[PDB]
């Protein structure tokens, strides 16, 4: 568990996986209620890039 | 639930543990938790 949080910031987290919108949809189930820049910076993305 | 919430306790900013009012809004407006109508009825009832 400790281990699995390097790759969170990383752009290449879904890499070797079907789905590359995981992040996003985290994003878009937790930011109103976590903080959706605070999701943003955990992810590593730019809701505005 | 509200004073678990990280949301509204950052907002809070007195040290003694205040909120100010339209902090207070505001934190519930990020929140979600309660609707614009009832967010008046909720400053009502809070001790003004």
């Amino acid at each position: 568990g400790q281990w699995d949080r390097l790759v969170l910031n990383t752009p290449s987290f879904p890499s070797n996986y079907w789905d590359k919108f995981v992040k996003r949809k985290v994003l878009d189930k937790h930011g109103d209620i976590f903080g959706r820049e605070r999701i943003a910076e955990l992810l590593g993305m730019d809701l505005a890039s | 639930d509200i004073v678990g919430s990280e949301a509204f306790q950052d907002y809070v900013t007195d040290p003694r543990g205040l909120i100010s009012k339209k902090d207070f809004q505001k934190a519930m407006d990020s929140q979600k938790q309660f609707t614009g109508p009832e967010i008046q009825f909720l400053l009502s009832c809070s001790e003004a």
